[PDB]
DNA sequence: ATCGGATGTATATATCTGACACGTGCCTGGAGACTAGGGAGTAATCCCCTTGGCGGTTAAAACGCGGGGGACAGCGCGTACGTGCGTTTAAGCGGTGCTAGAGCTGTCTACGACCAATTGAGCGGCCTCGGCACCGGGATTCTCGAT
DNA sequence: ATCGAGAATCCCGGTGCCGAGGCCGCTCAATTGGTCGTAGACAGCTCTAGCACCGCTTAAACGCACGTACGCGCTGTCCCCCGCGTTTTAACCGCCAAGGGGATTACTCCCTAGTCTCCAGGCACGTGTCAGATATATACATCCGAT
């Protein structure tokens, strides 16, 4: 049950969306591809230290709490899921 | 079961204190109990080096005093400080 | 002048040399011996007792532990001896 | 494999240049464990005096140390009641180019010149550091009851 | 006081200062906890609280309803100016962004 | 004879209409199989609450929002309106996540 | 006649210079009475030790070099070489200490 | 009491800390901007070391002070202790 | 006379005569180490104050400390440090 | 290993073992500590210190130099992908800068 | 400058659905009284370091001038991105089924805090000689105008 | 494409000085030995919700054609920083004098931890109802081509 190539499910209509909310008027083509990128590494970064944290407990699922606490500690503070 | 403790009695006490019409939601509930959780930590742990910085072992009202100084900005530390001592005096005597 | 084969050897294996490695300190030693001393032992030198962790960590990225010049020179006079090892 | 061979290089170095006053083999048909016999240096108050001692190789050398034990009972303030020995080459700083001659060697100069700095016994270490003459009497008197 | 009501209603706050002095005293902050050190602190959080509880309520009251949802935290959070540099680096979940447009998008006239 | 608008109305109106809403932006299957994707990358045999990766995408989505504005800014700064990844680049090194 | 070096291969060589050394560049005087004279507002009739002086000014001259670094890049960004105070605050805006 | 002391950051100890961070040229306003931002930075150091020296209940500003308010705004410094 | 200030002068003077035997260090750069020095231990231990309190725990053993080691430093400086700190614990405890 | 000689000997290590157990024992981190947590610390921090001065060393050696001052402190750390990272927001007195110039401004 | 399409957004009305607000039992945490001990407040003493001052010299700041290069404005080309339309894809909703694993309770053993003696590690003060800074002379290498 | 002259920088040798490093004395904190209460490790059990599957709708994604307006290059102007010479200002340094406040020590008292007992406040759970989201039908603001 292996998954391959899914960041191509995150489409240019949703980084239009994304792009339109930030306030951007004129979009250039290349891009989609730097935004999934950047999108890459963040999301690598965050899922590290959420797997660290539910391994040192011993579990096999990530709770919401793990999230919370590897976003707080990279500095980016979450309201809304506990803490 | 499991007990678990929240702010969230005495955050709808205050806002019926603000706004006796208004209501709340539930998420609304869970960012307040975050943000009440967030300041508390900061300001105990700012008020617990500031008492290891002087060599002390106890965290006294002063502590807190400096600590609120540091953290928040000048109107809101400002405001901050005077409910404090308001409440310290009043619960003093 | 091209060295011997008593004086070519590492010791740690006591048997032929293969793959040098020469450290900062310029004692030179097979790279198997290298890399079980790195996961088991004090990760300083075998000979001289000389740190090399930086060294480790900076050539292990790049893969340019060996000693390129002198593997040569060994494998070309004694080439008989890889079949065996 | 690689610890075998090296064993089986030690007993070659061992067989075709014998020691000087030491003598290690394996006394089981394991090659892991030997005995070994090392007799009173010259220049040093246990003349005559033979100590049996037993080694240990961990089955990752030479990356890990072995361990020696002496069997006999010998005062000195190194070594223990049970045959321990305290020696920073053979624990504190082991290196894989060290051999078994090197680390007998090192006992045998122990025995000649004992360390002070960190003795594992304080309390013989002091009589030691205090005077001579007991120290000899009580060192002769088990060496020549307790070594041969 | 009269050291006969409750604590919290001694100092005149709704938030608790028992819990307030078990949260001090069982957070390994340090080896003792002074007797009026929970109640400063209880202060300070009830009028941070009712300060943007307030702010959320007239957002709310301008959007025409009767309920504070995290868009009008968000809301009241952004437009004030220490609140919005207390929280400079909190995001809230539902929160969206505040409206604005540069002045060079904008069509010529 | 037909009705069509000139090239920027349009955007300008989406522009208005996502900042007001607040829902999420990104489709939530495809997000969802991109993380558990990268989890099992990191360590296999793993399960996800669902309100672990509902804070996942809240905080990318905010993440994202941020740098655009940062982008635009940057853009807008070199007098232009199109954003190119070199803004992109240009606001990621001056933030600090790139050097 | 006279020899006379081409603008701007003197402001290199300076470049060169001062990126080698490491002492401190503003004079000590006027930087520990521009201190004093802003502390005396905060609190009256202070006293200063002779380290935290020195403190202040290794943290200001780091700060500002930072800036000015980041100050290089915003301008380049916009294709030219001369900075101009409409970088200072772009890359203060986007650093997070403007907004 | 003093006043106008921010004069004593001149043009050319400006253009020295321009010339280590790497400008090669520089615009003639630049230098009241540097001013300006070097001051908003000073107080907002020096307000937090105050801070420090009179909850410590002392008359003078101590290194330690210094240190602490920058690790407290996230600007560690190395070097004077700590 | 002075009351007695510890330091890691002595330690971090030990170590450096080991990977260059022939190399000093100045006073400052001394004081820069022992600032570094403190800095680290401050964030690992402080790291793992909060790994034991999520948990509920009231001790902080070796494996908080490996798992702030691992979440604190860089990819491969943690995977160096670890298997430095686990060496050292199995030769402390055999 | 085998009792009766002083920890940091047991461990092998060079930082001390003792003080780094009152510390944590002492600085308001938890109510106990294991003890193993003081021999694990110490070796990270031992191995760090290393790892800084080795740099430190080589740079000053090429420099012509035998004694390590800032500026061959902030030359090791500013030159390494991992170091840097880690001393990120942290100032080194008297460390200067790197020399880099950007390929726009030189000469044509 | 509107002139009227034509599009999209804002406004008022019915309805109905689940989340919000409140009532109930209870049990676990908070309050009340008491004792003991050490941490912090206060007073006095010492002396170290910070403040203030004066004179000299000279490195660095300030002022001015000639001009060369860079910032800014204006035109033109063409191509890449916006907008609208028809086709195709898989998200989203609902409902069912199953079991892996989180959460909880009960025993009990081994690890860690506390206390007393005691002595060697490490801190403070001294002293000395070598590494580095400085000065002077020469060689090397960018730099620029002119052919 | 070049040769040469003014100029800044690097190398090398000799002199001096001050601080890095090693030694000696000593006080105190880390080590050894023993005791005891309790944290958490392990085992068993429950039942929650995370994963997997299936069918239908229609919403969003995708591919495409046309066109226009924005990015990028080129040319020109002018003015504003830059490099260099000269004059004025005060930073830096060495010296002397004083006293303010940091740092330490002795004594005491009162404030907080620890223990036990008791009861009521907040939490889990259940239920009624109205705030707001959705569908439908007007009404106004705005854009666009062009007189
Ligand atoms: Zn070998
Ligand atoms: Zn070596």
């Amino acid at each position: 049950k292996v998954l391959r190539d899914n960041i191509q499910g995150i489409t240019k209509p949703a980084i239009r969306r994304l792009a339109r909310r930030g306030g951007v008027k004129r979009i250039s083509g290349l891009i989609y591809e730097e935004t999934r990128g950047v999108l890459k590494v963040f999301l690598e970064n965050v899922i590290r230290d959420a797997v660290t944290y539910t391994e040192h407990a011993k579990r096999k699922t990530v709770t919401a709490m793990d999230v919370v606490y590897a976003l707080k500690r990279q500095g980016r503070t979450l309201y809304g899921f506990g803490g | 079961r499991s007990r678990k403790e929240s702010y969230s009695i005495y955050v709808y006490k205050v806002l019926k204190q603000v706004h006796p019409d208004t209501g709340i939601s539930s998420k609304a509930m869970g960012i307040m109990n975050s943000f009440v959780n967030d300041i508390f930590e900061r300001i105990a742990g700012e008020a617990s080096r500031l008492a290891h910085y002087n060599k002390r072992s106890t965290i006294t009202s002063r502590e807190i005093q400096t600590a609120v100084r540091l953290l928040l900005p000048g109107e809101l530390a400002k405001h901050a400080v005077s409910e404090g001592t308001k409440a310290v005096t009043k619960y003093t005597s | 002048a091209i060295p011997s084969l008593s004086e070519c050897q590492c010791g740690i294996c006591m048997e032929i040399l293969v793959e040098p490695v020469t450290l900062p300190c310029n004692h030179t030693l097979c790279k198997p011996c290298f890399q079980s001393t790195v996961e088991k032992a004090s990760l300083c030198c075998p000979f001289c007792r000389r740190r090399v962790s930086s060294w480790t960590r900076y050539h292990t990225r790049r893969n340019s532990l060996v000693n390129v010049e002198l593997w040569t020179i060994i494998q070309k006079h004694y080439p008989r001896e890889c079949k065996l090892r | 494999h690689m610890a075998l061979k090296r064993i089986n290089k030690e007993l070659s170095d061992l067989a075709r240049d014998p020691p000087a006053q030491i003598s290690a083999g394996p006394v089981g048909d394991d090659m892991f464990h030997w005995q070994a016999t090392i007799m009173g240096p010259n220049d040093s108050p246990y003349q005559g005096g033979v100590f049996f001692l037993t080694i240990h190789f961990p089955t990752d050398y030479p990356f890990k140390p072995p361990k020696v034990a002496f069997t006999t009972r010998i005062y000195h303030p190194n070594i223990n009641s049970n045959g321990s020995i305290c020696l920073d080459i053979l624990r504190s700083q082991w290196s894989p180019a060290l051999t078994i001659s090197k680390v007998l060697l090192s006992i045998a100069s122990l025995l000649d010149d004992p360390n002070p700095d960190d003795p594992k016994v304080p309390e013989i270490a002091r009589i030691y550091k205090t005077d001579r003459d007991k120290y000899n009497r009580i060192s002769r008197e088990w060496t020549q009851k307790y070594a041969m | 006081s009269a050291k006969a009501c409750t604590r919290s209603s001694r100092a005149g706050l709704q938030f608790p200062v028992g819990r307030v002095h078990r949260l001090l005293r069982k957070g390994n902050y340090s080896e003792r906890v002074g007797a009026g050190a929970p109640v400063y602190l209880a202060a300070v959080l009830e009028y941070l609280t009712a300060e943007i509880l307030e702010l959320a309520g007239n957002a709310a009251r301008d959007n025409k309803k009767t309920r504070i949802i995290p868009r009008h935290l968000q809301l009241a959070i952004r437009n004030d100016e220490e609140l919005n540099k207390l929280l400079g680096r909190v995001t809230i979940a539902q929160g969206g962004v505040l409206p604005n447009i540069q002045a060079v998008l904008l069509p010529k006239k | 004879k037909p009705h069509r608008y000139r090239p920027g109305t349009v955007a300008l109106r989406e522009i208005r209409r996502y900042q007001k809403s607040t829902e999420l932006l990104i489709r939530k299957l495809p997000f969802q199989r991109l993380v558990r994707e990268i989890a099992q990358d990191f360590k296999t045999d793993l399960r996800f609450q669902s309100s672990a990766v509902m804070a996942l995408q809240e905080a990318c989505e905010a993440y994202l929002v941020g740098l655009f504005e940062d982008t635009n800014l940057c853009a807008i700064h070199a007098k232009r309106v199109t954003i190119m990844p070199k803004d992109i680049q240009l606001a990621r090194r001056i933030r600090g996540e790139r050097a």
